[PDB]
RNA sequence: CACCCUCGA
């Protein structure tokens, strides 16, 4: 889906398979969290379905030893003092020593500050300890979580459920048209985009000769030269756009490991997952109500949450019983403006626009004599191949970007029986609709339940609309405090700040870099898991927030701004939480989730509507509906769920026919899936009969 | 207490930013207006836009034309804050041939006599040694947003590209009020508004413009049954 | 036994079903619903299922 | 400075805690 | 209504559109209607509203729990591919918006149609099957913005006056309107006392009739009130001649209104009225400041002044334990204990600390979701946390999401998280077992029957007296007593009959026997009813759904089975304990009874325990053996005194409960009779459903039991 | 007493269940009512002995259903059991 | 720009003062950007006349109770403040009230000035009982919305005048909603609801007359910059 | 269609 989740997903770690144990062979045991999975096994990133805790995701430092065991870095303390030399230790070897948490205060030279320190023991033992008596000590703070939790902001005021879905859900993040880096980062973004391997890295430095678009070429120091070619419009596993795009430009010099091309959500090397949304905290008139989310057309308008996604079609022409199956624009009984846009050999050629049912290759196959209905070979007197063309399936629309042509009369190696196949790719420009699922880094996740004009949204005192909507009872209940703070700090980000530096330093501001006093708007800042940002430092923050153009501040030291309502123009009667929010596209979109279906397929066996969309299927009244059912007494609305709208072979086609005559709904009939059931009942020794009122046996 | 009616100036701030004050006005009647007209600048106010493309060697969007650093794509999307204006309500078509090495913008591109670019320095796409482009852009006249018009509800074949188009010409429209709450029997409400554009139209074209939508609009009242 | 065979241990239930010859009376709402009859119950019992409508004797003139 | 060693846009972090060993 | 993606209803309703684009010359056939549909030529967009005209669709969400999973609604053609869902229906649907699906079915017999446009419109399903309180009413940003606008501020300004010195009373409104006038200009709040004439709202029968009494108020006739314009906007809300209700709305108090609209007013009305209270909570939702931000959530001031403490009595314990003075396992209870206190006295400090601005105080406080204690975990502590193995961890979490855990703090949080989610997901599966079990042992329940005629019904405690004289509501009233028939003549001291027979016990039919000073009645239970087959409808009792006598062919076992099995989602005794009951289990407490009443023979030991009765009359001693594991239960002996615990010399009666536990339900059969046994089953259940703050009606837990005890055995052929 | 009915839910379902004894029978009524209605409007055109047209004055283009539904709520139909 | 056609403008009357008006089909979302400045436009920019203070003899610092009289002071002026009055006089206009003896006090029993009219003579204003006696001085103004009483400190002399809140505007209550109309493909176009009650000293319609002819002047004064495009 | 994986409320 994206850069992120093709890494989580090589980091894995599986206890399901061969050699292991079974799904069904997993107690509440196996899969909670062990003492020993510090610095080694993630304890956030795992799945919430019936595979939690069975997948983990491998910790940031973690390695493994030839051995197989996970081995993960510490610091070694000699005498009370904090040493720069590093070991690797395994879960065992761990054991048999004490360990102090990583945020331990530590004096310049190494010492440390308070003689108790908090420190691991033993059999996941934790507690206070002299600090004569650590003899290591954690590398850095992240050194638990997994590569995707070490990218949520604030985490350590997030809860681990809400934790568990915002990690999760980053790796569903779709990737955009054009990708912005986030306000409010962690520092894990840059290595975990180049380690992706999604980007383009220079291996030896040099400068660049000749850049394109279509490639890079590299003049290095030495005198060789090396060429980097992108990736573009690339079809993603699961349908997203994989395009890689060059940074640097003609003449640049850059040094080896560096990044001159960023791919799918990727910002000058940094994982950018989505976009800095202006965000509100408030009710809206009920769009929003419980985890639904408001949009401002602007998103729509400037393509600011337009995705691309390619869907790839196929179709093979093979030899028959009766002859063989022949890709063909001559088509019977088919309007030459169906076919118009297809070349002459039946294909659709390149750039033209298909609807869903649209013709894309024309095969026909062709069919015996014997196979004919009485009325059909009527029709075929009162008037031998079938239409077998490759049409675009329903829910599917975009541009044809790319044809692949293989045939066995042009030396095309196909499986036997087979004498040419097209594969013919479709390319969707997806804008942001009503329904799609976006959500943060926090697990706060929700639907597009409207999205307004850009008039209508509430907009701050200079005019600025904003851009997204949340309800504010979605907030507190989740403990998910992380976006708050987010928030406030991202404000701060997009405006800038400026510490009075004149007498002195402020008190807040002491433990503070030198480097944050002063900020400009859109400013790129780091808050580290378990470290970065304390609330005061925020605190602070918010009462320097840069002004804006006109000189105004907007929000308060509160974080909160006065907004107007621009349906009716009054100002909303109390100021509202106002920020920045880093928000990404979840790849749960209605463009894929819609089905519906009149009649269809119908299995065999079971003469049972088909299921799954790709199978034009239908939806399954399980048992609790049926009970739904009977509960109200429906009594004939359930015999028709389970007769004519089902597996009714007669009473189906009688229905579909009076439906189209306008008359009333026929008397159902058996279901053919119970005279399986009696088939199958007899096939083990067992007489099953159906006896009339009389007390013969009826057939 | 009768009525006095009330007067509008007008105050420069930039070439493209204009403060209006309206007074005096009913008390609480300030915001109504300038959300009133707010609402009616930021949708309905005449513009010019581009309505499609047509580049020679490509067929649809997801390609790459050879010797330009970006893509259609990208190129799409810097094509997307061209200002311009068009004098002849009806469909008209803009020029671009340029051979590289050197930097597209927007001044690179050849109106007709009815059309105008505002800004030649917006930057298009960078062209090495091998780089030509050859860009044939349809430009009509609208308001609002309109989606890019497909090729099957449209006449056009496949080489045309189309393009989503942004007509607005406004840019930013806010409002605030200064009450006078004086426990007397003189309150009244004087409404500043603040419209700013992006070059298309002077602020006072966009705000005459809503006048005359809304005068238009609220003439429906006055006529009886 | 067709409602037990549904419930749990099939085939305990259909050999048991077997020895004993024993025959359902398809009157229970598990039953009709496999088979797909109406069920004994809401507007599937004899009381509201058999009913005929008929509009009382005032009429309009065409 | 946050990732000083590829050449990496400078984002700045509220960092306390020294890393002693990189990624 | 119901709003279906354009796409969805084009397909769904397919040969509906192909006969009317064939009918209106469309299409020359009906083969070229069907080819037109399926490119979708603009023609069908204005065909198809008429199609769909008035014809209901079903929207269903798994998991389908109970009957309300499914409900019908009008269809509206919307642009975009989601559904639209109204917000009411959530609760019944137990459906949030972050991603879920719901799935359209659309009926095609003219049955059909008419039993999802009588039976299942989404209008006539406004109550809860299970428990006759409403669910689909204002719940969210709904109750938050009626709380907000009803809702009375002292200071606020445009306030009542008195009259005093030169200016007479200041804050007096001739007609609702001009208080409206008066907040629009911005002298008047919403939320200000004052004083209104109002003349198109009854007033509460309270004051109308000291006002008029003699004649009904009406609809013209004017009267001060002292109220707020909100309230006043609020009860316009409400339907014409409801009393004037001057109280703040909360959850509680909204749901009240509803369901005594839902008694007295028809559905229609309720329909219609919750709608208008839903718009307006909106509304005032969005204007009421309801916002989140880090300022508002204030830490306890004392926070360091209130956790060292508790720091340091954890502290105490570890050297009572290193001069070995306390066990390494009895350590654990004792810091449990400390900061267990920690907890609530944070959970006081933080009551008081928070000011009533605050809008998570506004959230909680108004009833529309969430407890304090999150509010503790959020703002105060999260406190001591439990390991995979279940006890308390000696350390607690002393970190604030506020404030910010520590590394290791997350990672021990983690292990509690994680085993919540895992043994959730096994808590559901469970659950959903013990339903369908539930559903397929009473699927053939049925109401067949309009009166069985049975006297057998059973006493219901429907209050206690105290001593001073006082009654006490029993809290059972609610389960036990609504919804029920009468099976005995309610009387009071006086000859006056309260309550005739057979009828529903409504609410102020229930304040009629309070208030009278009875305190038990016989009411008819499904339990007593002497049907061959199904059951009779005076024995049952109210529909919980239809507010009225249910009508027969109802399939009530299946809604007691759904009613029963929805909630099972939320326990911890426990749901093991429910399985215990319904199973016919030897139960693990096995505590005895007393197989025959006499005197008790307290013979307590330390090696072992063994109790015999003498029998009050005739008999022979009847010997036990227990193991001094157990504890005696203090029986209400009768010395009328209940903290009785059973000595010697005691006079019990038979089938007795002797120690604590649980006793065996297959000896109370062969004791006390089936009746009882009954009995003892309903009220044990129930007891594991109270205990966790579900309120189930006895009457479904009684269609099961009823079929627990169809069948006997046979001793002699 | 009410709000004017919009919709679906003309008839008022709190006045139709007067006529009627129960939920279950209603729906019976309507349905094979409606199916009478259906049946006039396929034979209108063909053969004599055509079930009862609609009773009342049918709004243009509703749903044989609906019109069936208000006769209920008309008294304009009798019953079976 | 070009054309954006058939907007109605529909009627429907409830009583003699009270009419919902439906604007049909608007642009999207022109029915709430119009909708509260009508409504606003209605409440607050229609001329009228109205009571500003009275003045009852007997009273001069109890404002409690008036003797003879079963309403008190505040009731008093409660019925007084509900008293519609039209006037053509722009400066201040003095009415008086007086009556003597058992009997009802009505708003005919009142004696308007030359210049002003009294729209509803039958108003009720007090019971008066045995020997009883109401004298009461009125002063009417010309105004318009709804200005408070406690502006109005000034027009009550230390001797028994009390100010009372003054409803210039002639039309009392209006609400607005807006529902979504598709008028050939898209839902996005907006239909408008105005629900107007007024009193009976003018009609509805010509109270959105006033409204809209106001509200056109004052869009005409940005109309007369410089003259461009929007459709009609 | 048999199993398999990953995922969503």
């Amino acid at each position: 889906n994206n850069p992120l989740s093709g890494l989580t997903h090589k980091r894995r770690l599986s206890a399901l398979g061969p050699g292991g144990l079974s799904r069904e062979r997993a107690g509440l045991e196996v899969r909670d969290v062990h003492p020993s999975h510090y610095g080694r096994m993630c304890p956030i990133e795992t799945p919430e379905g019936p595979n939690i805790g069975l997948i983990g995701s491998l910790s940031v430092y973690a390695r493994v030893n030839p051995f197989g065991f996970i081995e993960t870095p510490y610091r070694k303390v000699v005498d009370g003092v904090v040493s720069d030399e590093i070991v690797y230790l395994t879960a065992d070897e761990e054991d048999r020593h004490v360990v102090a948490q990583a945020n331990s205060p530590i004096d310049a030279d190494g010492r440390f500050v308070e003689p108790r320190v908090l420190v691991r023991r033993k059999a996941g033992e934790v507690e206070y300890v002299p600090s004569s008596e650590v003899d290591y000590m954690d590398v850095s703070p992240r050194q638990m979580v997994s590569v995707a939790t070490a990218m949520i902001p604030f985490l350590e005021h997030d809860d681990a459920n809400r934790a568990l879905m915002g990690a999760n859900m980053q790796r569903q993040a779709v990737p955009l048209v054009r990708s912005e880096a986030p306000l409010v980062g962690t520092g894990m973004e840059l290595r975990a985009a180049i380690d992706a391997g999604d980007v383009v890295v220079a291996e030896e430095s040099g400068v660049i000769e000749e850049v394109s678009a279509d490639y890079i070429t590299v003049m290095h120091d030495n005198g060789t030269r090396r060429t980097y070619r992108m990736r573009k419009f690339a079809r993603s596993n699961h349908g997203t756009c994989a395009n890689q795009c060059p940074i640097v430009d003609a003449g640049d010099r850059v040094e080896a490991g560096q990044v001159i091309a960023d791919g799918p959500c990727t910002d000058d090397g940094e994982m950018a997952l989505g976009k800095n949304l202006l965000v509100a905290i408030m009710p809206w008139e009920g769009h929003n109500y419980e985890d639904a989310i408001i949009l401002s057309n602007r998103l729509v308008e400037e393509d600011v949450l337009t995705s691309i996604h390619i869907e790839e079609h196929e179709i093979d022409a093979r030899d028959t019983k009766l002859g063989a199956e022949e890709i063909t624009r001559d088509i019977p009984n088919i309007s030459d403006e169906v076919l118009a846009d297809l070349d002459e050999r039946g294909i659709v050629r390149i750039g033209a626009e298909v609807r869903d049912g649209d013709i894309l290759v024309g095969k026909v196959t062709p069919k015996g004599e014997t196979e004919l209905t009485p009325e059909e070979r009527l029709l075929r007197a009162i008037f031998e191949v079938r239409d077998t063309s490759l049409k675009v399936p329903h829910g599917e629309s975009g541009k044809v970007i790319g044809i692949r042509v293989f045939s066995r009369e042009d030396e095309d190696e196909l499986p036997a029986g087979v004498n040419e196949l097209v594969r013919v790719y479709v390319a969707q420009k997806r804008k942001i609709s009503d329904g799609d699922k976006l959500a943060g880094r926090h697990g706060n996740k929700g639907v597009i339940g409207k999205i307004l004009p850009v008039e209508d949204m509430p907009f701050l005192a200079d005019g600025t609309p904003v851009d997204i909507i949340l309800n504010t009872h979605g907030v507190p209940r989740r403990m998910n405090i992380g976006q708050i703070l987010e928030t406030h700090l991202g404000w701060c980000a997009h405006s800038g700040w400026k510490v009075d530096a004149a007498k002195g330093v402020p008190d807040w501001a002491a433990r503070l870099p030198d480097e944050l006093l002063e900020a400009q708007p859109n400013a790129i800042v780091s808050t580290p898991v378990f470290d970065g940002a304390q609330e005061a430092e925020l605190q602070g923050l918010l009462s320097c927030t840069l002004p804006n153009r006109d000189g105004d501040v907007l929000v308060d030291a509160d974080g909160k701004a006065m907004l107007f309502d621009g349906r009716s123009g009054e100002p909303f009667p109390y100021p509202v939480t106002v920020g920045y929010m880093y928000i990404m596209k979840l790849h749960h979109l209605v463009d894929d989730k819609i089905h519906a279906r009149s009649t269809g397929p119908y299995s065999m066996i079971t003469q049972q509507p088909l299921g799954g969309k790709a199978q034009f299927g239908g939806q399954r009244f399980g048992e609790m509906e049926c009970w739904a059912m009977q509960a109200y007494g429906a009594a004939y609305t359930l015999q028709e769920l389970l007769t004519i709208k089902s597996d009714d072979t007669v009473g189906r086609v009688k229905v579909y026919e009076a439906i189209v005559k306008g008359e009333n709904i026929p008397e159902p009939g058996i279901p053919e899936s119970f005279k399986v059931l009696l088939k199958e009942l007899q096939s083990l020794c067992l007489n099953v009969e159906v006896l009339s009122s009389d007390g013969a046996a009826i057939e | 207490l009768i009525s006095q009616r009330p007067t509008l100036s007008e105050d420069v701030l930039t070439d493209n930013r204009s403060q209006f004050v309206i007074e005096p006005l009913e008390p609480g009647f300030g915001y109504t207006l300038g959300n009133s007209l707010r609402r009616t600048l930021l949708s309905s106010i005449p513009g010019a836009a581009v309505t499609s493309i047509r580049i020679d060697g490509v067929l649809h969007e997801f390609t790459t034309v050879p010797g330009v650093k970006e893509d259609v794509t990208e190129i799409i999307l810097n094509l997307k804050s061209l200002v311009v204006s068009s004098e002849e309500d009806e469909p008209v078509t803009m020029y671009l041939r340029k051979q590289g090495p050197g930097e597209v913008t927007a001044g690179d591109i050849v109106p007709p006599a009815g059309v105008t670019v505002h800004n030649p320095g917006m930057h298009i796409a960078t062209l090495n040694d091998k780089g030509k482009l050859e860009v044939e852009l349809v430009v009509e006249r609208g308001r609002g947003y309109v989606p890019a018009v497909q090729n099957r509800a449209s006449g056009a074949e496949i080489g045309r590209i189309p393009v989503d188009s942004i007509y607005s010409p406004v840019l930013k429209v806010t409002y605030k009020v200064d009450a006078t709450r004086v426990e007397q029997r003189t309150d009244f409400d004087k409404l500043i508004l603040d419209v700013e554009t992006k070059n298309s139209i002077s602020p006072r074209d966009a705000l005459a413009s809503a006048g005359k939508t809304l005068v238009e609009l609220f003439g429906l009242a006055r006529e009886l049954n | 036994w067709l409602s037990a065979a549904s419930f749990q241990e099939t085939t305990r239930v259909l050999t048991d079903a077997a020895i004993n010859c024993r025959s359902d009376k398809l009157n229970g709402l598990k039953e009709n619903v496999i088979i797909g009859k109406l069920i004994p119950a809401g507007t599937g019992i004899n009381r509201y299922r058999n009913i005929a409508v008929q509009p009382t004797e005032e009429a309009r003139a065409a | 400075s946050n990732n000083s060693v590829p050449g990496a846009p400078n984002r700045v972090s509220f960092a306390k805690l020294r890393e002693p060993l990189e990624v | 209504q119901c709003g279906l993606p354009k796409l969805m209803a084009l397909e769904l309703f397919k040969p509906f559109v192909m006969k009317r684009l064939v009918d209106l010359n469309h299409a020359q056939n009906i083969k070229s209607a069907k080819r037109m549909v399926e490119r979708q030529r603009p023609q069908v967009w204005d065909v198809l509203e008429e199609v769909i005209a008035e014809h209901p669709v079903l929207l269903n969400r798994a998991p389908t729990l109970h009957r309300l999973g499914i409900q019908a609604f009008e269809p509206m053609l919307v642009e975009g591919k989601a559904i639209q869902l109204h917000p009411l229906v959530c609760e019944a649907f137990n459906a949030d918006f972050d991603g879920d699906q719901m799935a359209v079915h659309l009926p095609l017999s003219a049955e059909a149609q008419a039993e999802a446009r009588i039976l299942m419109l989404s209008s006539n399903n406004i109550l809860s099957p299970a428990s006759g309180r409403p669910l689909a009413m204002p719940r969210l940003d709904m109750v938050t913005g009626l709380y907000y606008l009803t809702t009375e501020v002292p200071g606020d300004t445009g306030e009542y006056q008195p009259a005093s010195g030169d200016h007479p009373e200041t804050g007096v409104y001739s007609s609702p309107a001009e208080a409206i006038m008066a907040a629009d200009r911005g002298v008047l709040s919403v939320r200000a006392k004052i004083k209104v004439r109002l003349t198109q709202l009854r007033p509460p029968v309270e004051i109308e009739a000291e006002l008029f009494g003699h004649s009904g108020w009406q609809p013209g006739d004017a009267w001060m009130a002292e109220t707020t314009l909100g309230r006043v906007m609020f009860n316009e809300l409400l339907p014409l001649g409801y009393p004037f209700v001057n109280k703040q709305m909360h959850k509680k108090v909204q749901a009240a209104i509803i369901n005594d609209l839902a008694e007295r007013y028809p559905m229609i009305v309720v329909a219609q009225t919750v709608d208008k209270l839903k718009d307006a909570g909106f509304y005032w939702a969005t204007r009421s400041g309801v916002t989140v931000s880090m300022a508002d959530v204030l830490v306890p001031p004392r926070k360091k002044e209130i956790l060292d403490h508790y720091e340091e009595r954890a502290d105490k314990v570890e050297k009572q334990f290193q001069r070995g003075a306390l066990n390494h396992d009895e350590r654990n209870e004792a810091l449990v204990e400390i900061w267990k206190e920690a907890t609530d006295e944070v959970g006081q400090a933080l009551r008081e600390h928070y000011p009533d601005d605050n809008p998570i105080i506004t959230i909680v406080d108004s009833g529309a979701t969430g407890n304090f204690t999150q509010t503790r975990t959020l703002a105060g502590m999260k406190g001591l946390v439990t390991n995979p193995k279940g006890e308390f961890i000696p350390r607690p979490v002393k970190s604030s999401f506020r404030e910010g855990l520590t590394v290791l703090e997350y990672f021990i949080n983690t292990h509690g998280a994680r085993k919540g989610l895992a043994d959730t997901a096994l808590r559901t599966a469970d659950s959903g077992y013990l339903t369908r079990r539930l559903v397929d042992v009473s699927q053939d329940v049925i109401v067949r029957e309009h009166d069985c005629q049975t006297e057998r019904g059973i006493v219901v405690e429907l209050a206690e007296r105290a001593p001073d004289g006082t009654l006490i509501r029993d809290p059972y009233i609610e389960t036990s007593a609504y919804a029920r028939t009468l099976g005995t003549d309610a009387v009071d001291e006086a000859g006056n009959v309260i309550v005739e027979r057979g009828q529903d016990l409504g609410d102020p039919e229930i304040d009629a026997l309070l208030a009278a000073g009875i305190t038990q009645v016989k009411v008819r239970s499904v339990l007593t009813c002497a049907t061959s087959t199904g059951v009779c409808a005076t024995c049952y009792g109210r529909s919980m759904a239809t507010g009225k006598l249910v009508d027969i062919g109802e399939a009530v076992g299946i809604v007691a089975a759904q009613s029963i099995g929805e909630p099972g989602t939320q326990l911890t005794g426990g749901l093991p304990r429910v399985q215990e009951l319904f199973e016919a289990r030897v139960p693990r407490g096995k505590a005895p009874i007393a197989d025959v009443t006499g005197r008790v023979r307290l013979e307590d030991g330390e090696r072992f325990y063994k109790i015999t009765i003498v029998p009050d009359d005739g008999g022979e001693e009847v010997v036990y053996d227990k193991i001094s594991k157990r504890q005696r239960l203090r029986v209400f002996k009768h010395e009328d005194g209940s903290e009785r615990v059973l000595s010697d010399g005691d006079h019990v009666e038979v089938g007795q409960q002797l120690m604590e536990g649980s006793a065996d339900p297959h000896e109370v059969l062969r004791v006390q009779g089936p009746r009882e046994v009954q009995i003892h089953l309903v009220r044990e259940v129930q007891e594991v459903y109270r205990a966790q703050g579900v309120s189930i009606h006895d009457k479904h837990i009684e269609v099961i039991v009823r079929q627990m005890l169809r069948r006997v055995t046979i001793i002699d052929s | 007493g009410y709000d004017t009915p919009l919709g679906i839910t003309n008839p008022p379902i709190d006045e139709l269940l007067d006529r009627v004894s129960s939920k279950y029978a209603l729906v019976i009524y309507a349905a094979k009512r409606a199916r009478q209605i259906n049946d006039y409007y396929n034979q209108l055109g063909e053969g004599i002995l055509e079930y009862v047209g609609p009773l009342v004055e049918p709004g243009l283009q509703e749903k044989p259903l609906s019109i069936a539904l208000r006769e209920i709520h008309a008294d304009l139909l009798e019953h079976t059991e």
